[PDB]
């Protein structure tokens, strides 16, 4: 009976009615930091790619024979 | 074409969802949109 | 003399074709990234 009561208490306090909703906020912060790093990486990549693309266009369009 | 507009449409639908939720700093009871 | 010039021109044309083929994918990726990161939020 004690084991079953402890199990039911852990069940109801685990995810049934736990007032601790800060886990959602922590997940929000983690995922937002992840997507911000991803966006920054993509932006740096596109900037480098654009620089290289302009440097390549300058040699492609101005060379024909 | 095969992939970009896919992501664009998915993000458009999730933006629709997010817009269907805007906080106007209300006091009495406007409960609407700022630009509205 | 002239044959060497013709061969060099052919090699340059092949290199320019490969260069255009690479630039096509380059600008495609640039457009894709710049248009996908713009629809964010």
């Amino acid at each position: 009976l004690m084991k079953l009561v402890s199990d039911l208490k852990q069940f109801l306090i685990l995810n049934d009615f736990p007032s601790v909703n800060e886990a959602i906020d922590q997940r929000n912060q983690q995922l937002r930091a992840l997507q911000e790093e991803c966006d920054r990486k993509l932006i740096t990549l596109r900037d480098e790619v654009s620089i290289d693309l302009y440097e390549l266009e300058e040699e492609y369009y101005s060379s024909s024979s | 074409d095969h992939l970009y507009v896919l992501e664009h449409n998915l993000h458009l639908l999730i933006r629709e969802f997010h817009k269907q939720t805007v906080m106007p700093h209300p006091a009495s009871a406007p409960f609407g949109h700022k630009r509205m | 003399e002239r044959r060497e010039i013709v061969e060099v021109n052919k090699k340059l044309k092949q290199k320019n074709q490969q260069l255009k083929q690479i630039m096509d994918q380059l600008r495609n990726l640039i457009w894709d990234i710049n248009a996908m990161l713009a629809m964010r939020n």
